[PDB]
Protein backbone atom coordinates (compact mmCIF):
# COMPACT_ATOMS: atom_id res chain seq x y z
CA UNK A 1 0.00 0.00 0.00
CA UNK A 2 3.08 2.22 0.16
CA UNK A 3 3.47 2.19 -3.62
CA UNK A 4 -0.06 3.60 -3.68
CA UNK A 5 0.61 6.69 -1.57
CA UNK A 6 3.78 7.57 -3.50
CA UNK A 7 2.21 6.49 -6.79
CA UNK A 8 0.95 9.94 -7.88
CA UNK A 9 4.30 11.48 -6.95
CA UNK A 10 6.64 8.90 -8.47
CA UNK A 11 4.92 9.37 -11.83
CA UNK A 12 5.03 13.14 -11.34
CA UNK A 13 8.77 13.25 -10.67
CA UNK A 14 9.26 10.81 -13.55
CA UNK A 15 7.39 13.17 -15.88
CA UNK A 16 9.49 16.12 -14.71
CA UNK A 17 12.68 14.03 -14.91
CA UNK A 18 12.06 13.63 -18.63
CA UNK A 19 11.16 17.30 -18.84
CA UNK A 20 14.46 18.27 -17.22
CA UNK A 21 16.50 16.34 -19.80
CA UNK A 22 14.91 17.89 -22.91
CA UNK A 23 17.74 19.34 -25.01
CA UNK A 24 18.30 21.05 -28.36
CA UNK A 25 21.42 18.88 -28.49
CA UNK A 26 20.81 15.63 -30.38
CA UNK A 27 23.18 13.21 -28.61
CA UNK A 28 22.66 14.58 -25.10
CA UNK A 29 18.89 14.17 -25.34
CA UNK A 30 19.41 10.59 -26.52
CA UNK A 31 22.07 9.88 -23.90
CA UNK A 32 20.14 11.44 -21.01
CA UNK A 33 17.10 9.43 -22.06
CA UNK A 34 19.23 6.29 -22.39
CA UNK A 35 20.20 6.23 -18.71
CA UNK A 36 16.88 7.68 -17.55
CA UNK A 37 15.12 4.81 -19.31
CA UNK A 38 17.45 2.28 -17.69
CA UNK A 39 15.72 0.71 -14.68
CA UNK A 40 15.93 2.97 -11.64
CA UNK A 41 14.32 2.15 -8.29
CA UNK A 42 14.05 5.91 -7.65
CA UNK A 43 14.79 5.18 -3.98
CA UNK A 44 16.16 8.68 -3.33
CA UNK A 45 13.01 10.54 -4.40
CA UNK A 46 11.09 8.06 -2.24
CA UNK A 47 13.07 9.26 0.79
CA UNK A 48 12.71 12.93 -0.17
CA UNK A 49 8.93 12.65 -0.53
CA UNK A 50 8.36 10.51 2.57
CA UNK A 51 10.57 12.77 4.69
CA UNK A 52 8.46 15.76 3.66
CA UNK A 53 5.23 13.96 4.53
CA UNK A 54 6.16 13.56 8.20
CA UNK A 55 4.46 16.84 9.11
CA UNK A 56 1.30 18.42 7.68
CA UNK A 57 2.53 20.62 4.82
CA UNK A 58 2.37 21.16 1.05
CA UNK A 59 5.16 22.53 -1.16
CA UNK A 60 6.06 22.45 -4.84
CA UNK A 61 9.64 22.45 -3.56
CA UNK A 62 9.25 18.94 -2.13
CA UNK A 63 8.65 17.05 -5.36
CA UNK A 64 11.22 19.14 -7.25
CA UNK A 65 13.86 18.38 -4.63
CA UNK A 66 13.31 14.69 -5.37
CA UNK A 67 13.73 15.34 -9.10
CA UNK A 68 17.10 16.99 -8.54
CA UNK A 69 18.48 14.21 -6.34
CA UNK A 70 17.78 11.61 -9.02
CA UNK A 71 19.51 13.80 -11.60
CA UNK A 72 22.60 14.06 -9.41
CA UNK A 73 22.51 10.34 -8.61
CA UNK A 74 22.36 9.50 -12.32
CA UNK A 75 25.00 12.10 -13.13
CA UNK A 76 27.37 10.25 -10.80
CA UNK A 77 26.58 6.88 -12.43
CA UNK A 78 27.37 7.96 -16.00
CA UNK A 79 30.73 9.29 -14.84
CA UNK A 80 31.26 6.28 -12.57
CA UNK A 81 30.81 3.61 -15.24
CA UNK A 82 33.30 5.40 -17.49
CA UNK A 83 35.86 5.61 -14.69
CA UNK A 84 35.28 2.03 -13.56
CA UNK A 85 35.20 0.73 -17.15
CA UNK A 86 31.84 -0.94 -16.51
CA UNK A 87 29.84 -1.69 -19.66
CA UNK A 88 26.59 -2.75 -18.00
CA UNK A 89 23.92 -1.12 -15.84
CA UNK A 90 21.05 -3.29 -14.56
CA UNK A 91 21.15 -5.00 -17.97
CA UNK A 92 21.44 -1.80 -19.99
CA UNK A 93 24.63 -0.68 -21.75
CA UNK A 94 26.50 2.25 -20.20
CA UNK A 95 26.57 5.60 -21.99
CA UNK A 96 30.27 5.55 -22.89
CA UNK A 97 29.71 2.24 -24.68
CA UNK A 98 26.36 3.08 -26.29
CA UNK A 99 27.80 6.42 -27.45
CA UNK A 100 31.38 7.41 -26.56
CA UNK A 101 33.64 8.88 -23.87
CA UNK A 102 33.00 12.52 -24.78
CA UNK A 103 29.22 12.08 -24.64
CA UNK A 104 29.52 10.22 -21.35
CA UNK A 105 31.39 13.07 -19.67
CA UNK A 106 29.20 15.79 -21.21
CA UNK A 107 25.90 14.14 -20.27
CA UNK A 108 27.11 13.72 -16.68
CA UNK A 109 27.83 17.43 -16.39
CA UNK A 110 24.59 18.14 -18.26
CA UNK A 111 22.53 16.17 -15.74
CA UNK A 112 24.28 17.96 -12.87
CA UNK A 113 23.56 21.29 -14.58
CA UNK A 114 19.82 20.64 -14.93
CA UNK A 115 19.62 19.17 -11.43
CA UNK A 116 21.03 22.43 -10.08
CA UNK A 117 18.78 24.43 -12.40
CA UNK A 118 15.76 22.59 -10.99
CA UNK A 119 16.43 23.65 -7.38
CA UNK A 120 17.77 27.13 -8.17
CA UNK A 121 14.19 28.23 -7.48
CA UNK A 122 14.49 27.39 -3.80
CA UNK A 123 15.79 30.59 -2.20
CA UNK A 124 17.49 29.05 0.83
CA UNK A 125 21.17 29.08 1.80
CA UNK A 126 20.89 26.20 4.28
CA UNK A 127 19.31 24.05 1.58
CA UNK A 128 22.14 24.69 -0.87
CA UNK A 129 24.79 24.50 1.87
CA UNK A 130 23.67 20.97 2.69
CA UNK A 131 23.34 19.84 -0.92
CA UNK A 132 26.61 21.34 -2.14
CA UNK A 133 28.35 19.92 0.93
CA UNK A 134 27.29 16.35 0.26
CA UNK A 135 28.24 16.59 -3.43
CA UNK A 136 31.72 17.77 -2.41
CA UNK A 137 31.95 14.94 0.12
CA UNK A 138 31.00 12.34 -2.50
CA UNK A 139 33.87 13.57 -4.67
CA UNK A 140 36.21 13.44 -1.68
CA UNK A 141 35.16 9.85 -1.05
CA UNK A 142 35.90 8.99 -4.68
CA UNK A 143 39.36 10.55 -4.53
CA UNK A 144 40.12 8.53 -1.40
CA UNK A 145 38.79 5.33 -2.95
CA UNK A 146 40.94 5.80 -6.06
CA UNK A 147 44.04 6.37 -3.92
CA UNK A 148 43.16 3.37 -1.74
CA UNK A 149 43.09 0.98 -4.71
CA UNK A 150 45.62 -1.84 -4.23
CA UNK A 151 46.87 -0.14 -1.07
CA UNK A 152 46.70 -2.34 2.03
CA UNK A 153 45.82 -2.03 4.78
CA UNK A 154 42.66 0.05 4.78
CA UNK A 155 41.63 0.99 8.32
CA UNK A 156 38.06 0.34 9.53
CA UNK A 157 37.56 4.10 9.99
CA UNK A 158 38.71 4.72 6.41
CA UNK A 159 36.27 2.07 5.16
CA UNK A 160 33.33 3.58 7.03
CA UNK A 161 34.38 6.98 5.69
CA UNK A 162 34.49 5.55 2.16
CA UNK A 163 31.02 3.99 2.21
CA UNK A 164 29.58 7.03 3.98
CA UNK A 165 30.50 9.43 1.19
CA UNK A 166 29.73 7.15 -1.72
CA UNK A 167 26.27 6.02 -0.62
CA UNK A 168 25.21 7.11 2.86
CA UNK A 169 25.34 10.92 2.63
CA UNK A 170 23.40 11.37 -0.62
CA UNK A 171 20.57 9.36 0.96
CA UNK A 172 20.98 11.29 4.21
CA UNK A 173 20.65 14.46 2.14
CA UNK A 174 17.46 13.07 0.62
CA UNK A 175 15.88 12.77 4.07
CA UNK A 176 17.38 16.06 5.22
CA UNK A 177 16.47 18.24 2.23
CA UNK A 178 13.03 16.61 2.17
CA UNK A 179 12.57 17.55 5.82
CA UNK A 180 13.65 21.13 5.10
CA UNK A 181 11.22 21.60 2.21
CA UNK A 182 8.46 20.86 4.73
CA UNK A 183 9.68 22.85 7.73
CA UNK A 184 9.90 19.77 9.96
CA UNK A 185 10.92 20.28 13.61
CA UNK A 186 14.50 19.74 14.81
CA UNK A 187 13.65 16.66 16.91
CA UNK A 188 11.87 14.91 14.05
CA UNK A 189 14.39 16.13 11.47
CA UNK A 190 17.30 14.64 13.41
CA UNK A 191 15.74 11.17 13.52
CA UNK A 192 14.78 10.95 9.84
CA UNK A 193 18.18 12.43 8.99
CA UNK A 194 19.97 9.71 11.00
CA UNK A 195 17.61 7.11 9.52
CA UNK A 196 18.79 8.03 6.03
CA UNK A 197 22.43 7.92 7.07
CA UNK A 198 22.17 4.54 8.80
CA UNK A 199 20.08 2.88 6.08
CA UNK A 200 22.64 3.95 3.47
CA UNK A 201 25.49 2.57 5.56
CA UNK A 202 23.78 -0.78 6.03
CA UNK A 203 22.87 -0.97 2.35
CA UNK A 204 26.42 -0.32 1.14
CA UNK A 205 27.81 -3.03 3.40
CA UNK A 206 25.24 -5.41 1.94
CA UNK A 207 26.35 -4.31 -1.54
CA UNK A 208 29.96 -5.06 -0.62
CA UNK A 209 28.92 -8.46 0.74
CA UNK A 210 27.02 -9.29 -2.45
CA UNK A 211 30.12 -8.55 -4.51
CA UNK A 212 31.52 -11.71 -2.93
CA UNK A 213 28.45 -13.87 -2.20
CA UNK A 214 26.16 -13.31 -5.19
CA UNK A 215 26.60 -14.57 -8.75
CA UNK A 216 27.10 -12.61 -11.97
CA UNK A 217 23.32 -12.82 -12.48
CA UNK A 218 22.23 -10.48 -9.67
CA UNK A 219 25.46 -8.49 -10.03
CA UNK A 220 25.73 -8.01 -13.80
CA UNK A 221 29.50 -8.36 -13.36
CA UNK A 222 32.04 -11.00 -12.23
CA UNK A 223 31.98 -12.15 -8.60
CA UNK A 224 34.71 -10.33 -6.68
CA UNK A 225 34.71 -7.21 -8.86
CA UNK A 226 35.67 -4.85 -6.05
CA UNK A 227 38.87 -6.66 -5.13
CA UNK A 228 39.76 -7.27 -8.79
CA UNK A 229 39.86 -3.49 -9.11
CA UNK A 230 41.86 -3.05 -5.90
CA UNK A 231 39.01 -2.12 -3.57
CA UNK A 232 39.50 -3.47 -0.05
CA UNK A 233 36.13 -3.80 1.69
CA UNK A 234 34.99 -4.87 5.15
CA UNK A 235 34.21 -8.46 4.14
CA UNK A 236 37.86 -8.88 3.11
CA UNK A 237 39.03 -7.05 6.24
CA UNK A 238 36.90 -9.27 8.47
CA UNK A 239 38.05 -12.46 6.74
CA UNK A 240 41.69 -11.52 7.27
CA UNK A 241 41.15 -10.85 10.98
CA UNK A 242 39.39 -14.21 11.47
CA UNK A 243 42.22 -16.16 9.81
CA UNK A 244 44.79 -14.35 11.96
CA UNK A 245 42.80 -15.60 14.95
CA UNK A 246 43.40 -19.12 13.65
CA UNK A 247 47.08 -18.11 13.34
CA UNK A 248 46.85 -17.99 9.54
CA UNK A 249 48.02 -14.73 7.97
CA UNK A 250 48.59 -15.89 4.38
CA UNK A 251 45.55 -13.95 3.14
CA UNK A 252 46.94 -10.78 4.71
CA UNK A 253 50.24 -11.36 2.94
CA UNK A 254 48.52 -11.93 -0.40
CA UNK A 255 46.33 -8.83 -0.18
CA UNK A 256 49.30 -6.72 0.92
CA UNK A 257 51.26 -7.80 -2.17
CA UNK A 258 48.20 -7.47 -4.39
CA UNK A 259 48.73 -5.43 -7.54
CA UNK A 260 46.83 -4.24 -10.62
CA UNK A 261 48.67 -6.96 -12.57
CA UNK A 262 47.82 -9.83 -10.19
CA UNK A 263 46.80 -13.23 -11.58
CA UNK A 264 43.19 -14.42 -11.46
CA UNK A 265 44.27 -17.38 -9.31
CA UNK A 266 45.11 -14.94 -6.53
CA UNK A 267 41.68 -13.32 -6.78
CA UNK A 268 39.86 -16.66 -6.85
CA UNK A 269 41.72 -17.55 -3.66
CA UNK A 270 40.78 -14.23 -2.05
CA UNK A 271 37.13 -14.62 -2.98
CA UNK A 272 36.75 -18.06 -1.43
CA UNK A 273 38.54 -17.00 1.78
CA UNK A 274 36.13 -14.09 2.07
CA UNK A 275 33.10 -16.34 1.49
CA UNK A 276 34.31 -18.66 4.24
CA UNK A 277 35.37 -16.13 6.87
CA UNK A 278 34.14 -12.61 6.11
CA UNK A 279 30.42 -12.83 5.36
CA UNK A 280 28.98 -13.20 8.86
CA UNK A 281 30.89 -10.34 10.50
CA UNK A 282 29.89 -8.10 7.57
CA UNK A 283 26.24 -9.08 8.02
CA UNK A 284 26.55 -8.46 11.74
CA UNK A 285 27.94 -4.96 11.15
CA UNK A 286 25.28 -4.21 8.52
CA UNK A 287 22.63 -5.29 11.03
CA UNK A 288 23.97 -2.83 13.64
CA UNK A 289 23.35 0.08 11.26
CA UNK A 290 19.97 -1.36 10.29
CA UNK A 291 18.88 -1.69 13.91
CA UNK A 292 20.14 1.83 14.60
CA UNK A 293 17.97 3.12 11.74
CA UNK A 294 15.00 1.30 13.28
CA UNK A 295 15.53 3.12 16.57
CA UNK A 296 15.38 6.51 14.85
CA UNK A 297 12.18 5.44 13.08
CA UNK A 298 10.66 4.40 16.41
CA UNK A 299 11.47 7.74 18.02
CA UNK A 300 9.47 9.84 15.56
CA UNK A 301 5.73 10.42 16.04
CA UNK A 302 3.48 7.46 15.24
CA UNK A 303 1.80 7.99 11.87
CA UNK A 304 0.86 6.52 8.50
CA UNK A 305 4.13 7.59 6.88
CA UNK A 306 6.15 5.85 9.58
CA UNK A 307 4.79 2.50 8.38
CA UNK A 308 5.87 3.12 4.79
CA UNK A 309 9.44 3.93 5.86
CA UNK A 310 9.52 0.81 8.02
CA UNK A 311 8.40 -1.32 5.08
CA UNK A 312 11.16 0.18 2.95
CA UNK A 313 13.59 -0.62 5.78
CA UNK A 314 12.52 -4.28 5.62
CA UNK A 315 12.82 -4.46 1.84
CA UNK A 316 16.20 -2.75 1.37
CA UNK A 317 17.88 -4.73 4.15
CA UNK A 318 16.24 -8.10 3.46
CA UNK A 319 19.61 -9.79 2.85
CA UNK A 320 20.57 -9.22 6.50
CA UNK A 321 17.14 -9.74 8.08
CA UNK B 1 46.82 38.55 -8.59
CA UNK B 2 43.45 39.51 -7.09
CA UNK B 3 41.90 38.48 -3.77
CA UNK B 4 39.53 35.95 -5.38
CA UNK B 5 42.41 34.29 -7.20
CA UNK B 6 44.27 33.78 -3.92
CA UNK B 7 41.10 32.29 -2.43
CA UNK B 8 40.56 29.60 -5.06
CA UNK B 9 44.27 28.84 -5.52
CA UNK B 10 44.52 28.28 -1.76
CA UNK B 11 41.59 25.87 -1.80
CA UNK B 12 42.87 24.02 -4.90
CA UNK B 13 46.40 23.66 -3.50
CA UNK B 14 44.84 22.18 -0.36
CA UNK B 15 43.01 19.64 -2.50
CA UNK B 16 46.11 18.58 -4.43
CA UNK B 17 47.88 18.25 -1.08
CA UNK B 18 45.16 16.05 0.40
CA UNK B 19 43.81 14.09 -2.58
CA UNK B 20 46.57 12.75 -4.86
CA UNK B 21 44.03 11.98 -7.61
CA UNK B 22 42.99 15.63 -7.92
CA UNK B 23 44.87 17.27 -10.78
CA UNK B 24 44.76 21.04 -11.22
CA UNK B 25 45.49 22.30 -14.75
CA UNK B 26 46.25 25.99 -15.30
CA UNK B 27 43.43 28.54 -15.43
CA UNK B 28 42.82 30.09 -18.85
CA UNK B 29 44.95 33.25 -18.89
CA UNK B 30 42.52 35.22 -21.04
CA UNK B 31 39.51 34.33 -18.90
CA UNK B 32 41.36 35.30 -15.71
CA UNK B 33 42.18 38.80 -17.00
CA UNK B 34 38.50 39.28 -17.89
CA UNK B 35 37.14 37.87 -14.62
CA UNK B 36 39.53 40.20 -12.78
CA UNK B 37 37.49 43.18 -14.01
CA UNK B 38 34.01 41.68 -13.60
CA UNK B 39 31.57 43.62 -11.43
CA UNK B 40 30.63 40.80 -9.03
CA UNK B 41 31.47 39.44 -5.57
CA UNK B 42 34.59 37.47 -4.68
CA UNK B 43 32.45 34.35 -4.42
CA UNK B 44 30.97 34.64 -7.92
CA UNK B 45 34.41 35.09 -9.46
CA UNK B 46 35.56 31.87 -7.80
CA UNK B 47 32.55 29.91 -9.02
CA UNK B 48 33.15 31.25 -12.53
CA UNK B 49 36.82 30.29 -12.57
CA UNK B 50 36.00 26.91 -11.03
CA UNK B 51 33.29 25.91 -13.51
CA UNK B 52 35.22 27.32 -16.47
CA UNK B 53 38.29 25.25 -15.67
CA UNK B 54 36.04 22.28 -14.94
CA UNK B 55 34.62 22.27 -18.46
CA UNK B 56 37.95 23.01 -20.15
CA UNK B 57 39.46 19.96 -18.44
CA UNK B 58 36.75 18.03 -20.25
CA UNK B 59 38.78 18.21 -23.46
CA UNK B 60 41.96 16.79 -21.90
CA UNK B 61 40.36 13.57 -20.60
CA UNK B 62 42.21 10.53 -21.98
CA UNK B 63 42.20 6.89 -20.97
CA UNK B 64 45.56 7.55 -19.32
CA UNK B 65 44.32 10.35 -17.05
CA UNK B 66 40.61 9.60 -16.66
CA UNK B 67 40.60 8.25 -13.08
CA UNK B 68 42.16 11.59 -12.21
CA UNK B 69 40.57 14.09 -14.61
CA UNK B 70 36.92 12.98 -14.50
CA UNK B 71 36.64 13.30 -10.73
CA UNK B 72 38.69 16.50 -10.76
CA UNK B 73 36.15 18.18 -13.07
CA UNK B 74 33.48 17.12 -10.59
CA UNK B 75 34.94 18.74 -7.47
CA UNK B 76 35.48 21.85 -9.55
CA UNK B 77 31.77 21.68 -10.36
CA UNK B 78 31.00 21.03 -6.70
CA UNK B 79 33.22 23.94 -5.70
CA UNK B 80 31.34 26.14 -8.16
CA UNK B 81 28.13 25.17 -6.37
CA UNK B 82 29.79 25.66 -2.99
CA UNK B 83 30.86 29.22 -3.84
CA UNK B 84 27.31 30.35 -4.60
CA UNK B 85 25.50 28.76 -1.66
CA UNK B 86 26.38 30.79 1.47
CA UNK B 87 24.99 33.26 1.00
CA UNK B 88 22.84 31.99 -1.87
CA UNK B 89 23.53 34.00 -5.03
CA UNK B 90 20.26 33.00 -6.70
CA UNK B 91 20.56 35.10 -9.87
CA UNK B 92 24.19 34.17 -10.58
CA UNK B 93 23.32 30.53 -9.88
CA UNK B 94 20.41 30.44 -12.36
CA UNK B 95 22.63 32.09 -14.97
CA UNK B 96 25.73 29.93 -14.59
CA UNK B 97 23.93 26.59 -14.17
CA UNK B 98 22.26 27.44 -17.46
CA UNK B 99 25.70 28.13 -18.92
CA UNK B 100 26.81 24.69 -17.80
CA UNK B 101 23.84 23.11 -19.54
CA UNK B 102 24.38 25.12 -22.74
CA UNK B 103 28.15 24.65 -22.96
CA UNK B 104 27.72 20.87 -22.95
CA UNK B 105 25.11 21.25 -25.68
CA UNK B 106 27.43 23.37 -27.83
CA UNK B 107 30.29 20.89 -27.43
CA UNK B 108 28.15 17.97 -28.63
CA UNK B 109 26.91 19.87 -31.68
CA UNK B 110 30.53 20.93 -32.22
CA UNK B 111 31.47 17.28 -32.72
CA UNK B 112 29.08 17.14 -35.68
CA UNK B 113 30.14 20.13 -37.79
CA UNK B 114 33.04 20.70 -40.20
CA UNK B 115 32.09 24.08 -41.66
CA UNK B 116 34.83 26.69 -41.13
CA UNK B 117 32.90 29.80 -40.03
CA UNK B 118 30.47 27.71 -37.96
CA UNK B 119 33.41 26.19 -36.10
CA UNK B 120 35.02 29.56 -35.35
CA UNK B 121 31.68 30.92 -34.10
CA UNK B 122 30.66 28.01 -31.87
CA UNK B 123 34.14 27.83 -30.35
CA UNK B 124 33.90 31.55 -29.60
CA UNK B 125 30.58 30.87 -27.87
CA UNK B 126 32.07 27.98 -25.89
CA UNK B 127 35.25 29.80 -24.85
CA UNK B 128 33.34 32.84 -23.54
CA UNK B 129 30.37 30.88 -22.20
CA UNK B 130 30.70 31.82 -18.52
CA UNK B 131 31.77 35.45 -18.90
CA UNK B 132 29.40 36.78 -21.59
CA UNK B 133 26.33 37.00 -19.32
CA UNK B 134 28.37 39.53 -17.34
CA UNK B 135 29.09 41.85 -20.27
C1 LIG C 1 29.22 14.17 -11.10
C2 LIG C 1 28.79 13.93 -9.69
C3 LIG C 1 27.47 14.47 -9.20
C4 LIG C 1 29.58 13.24 -8.85
C5 LIG C 1 30.90 12.70 -9.34
C6 LIG C 1 31.46 11.71 -8.32
C7 LIG C 1 31.04 10.31 -8.70
C8 LIG C 1 31.19 9.83 -10.11
C9 LIG C 1 30.53 9.50 -7.75
C10 LIG C 1 30.10 8.09 -8.07
C11 LIG C 1 29.00 7.67 -7.10
C12 LIG C 1 29.31 6.31 -6.52
C13 LIG C 1 28.70 5.23 -6.99
C14 LIG C 1 29.03 3.88 -6.40
O1 LIG C 1 30.36 3.51 -6.76
P1 LIG C 1 30.70 1.99 -7.14
O2 LIG C 1 31.18 1.29 -5.89
O3 LIG C 1 31.54 1.98 -8.39
O4 LIG C 1 29.23 1.42 -7.48
P2 LIG C 1 28.95 0.38 -8.68
O5 LIG C 1 29.76 -0.84 -8.32
O6 LIG C 1 27.45 0.18 -8.61
O7 LIG C 1 29.44 1.11 -9.91
MG1 LIG D 1 33.37 3.92 -8.78
MG1 LIG E 1 31.26 1.75 -11.01
MG1 LIG F 1 29.76 -2.29 -5.42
Amino acid sequence: SYKAFLNPYIIEVEKRLYECIQSDSETINKAAHHILSSGGKRVRPMFVLLSGFLNDTQKDDLIRTAVSLELVHMASLVHDDYIDNSDMRRGNTSVHIAFDKDTAIRTGHFLLARALQNIATINNSKFHQIFSKTILEVCFGEFDQMADRFNYPVSFTAYLRRINRKTAILIEASCHLGALSSQLDEQSTYHIKQFGHCIGMSYQIIDDILDYTSDEATLGKPVGSDIRNGHITYPLMAAIANLKEQDDDKLEAVVKHLTSTSDDEVYQYIVSQVKQYGIEPAELLSRKYGDKAKYHLSQLQDSNIKDYLEEIHEKMLKRVY
Amino acid sequence: MMRYLHKIELELNRLTSRYPFFKKIAFDAEIIKLVDDLNVDENVKCAIVAIDTSMRMQDFINEDNKDSFVLSTDVLSALFYKYLSQPFYQHDFLVLTDCVSRINELKSIRATITDEIALHNINKQIHYMFIQPYM
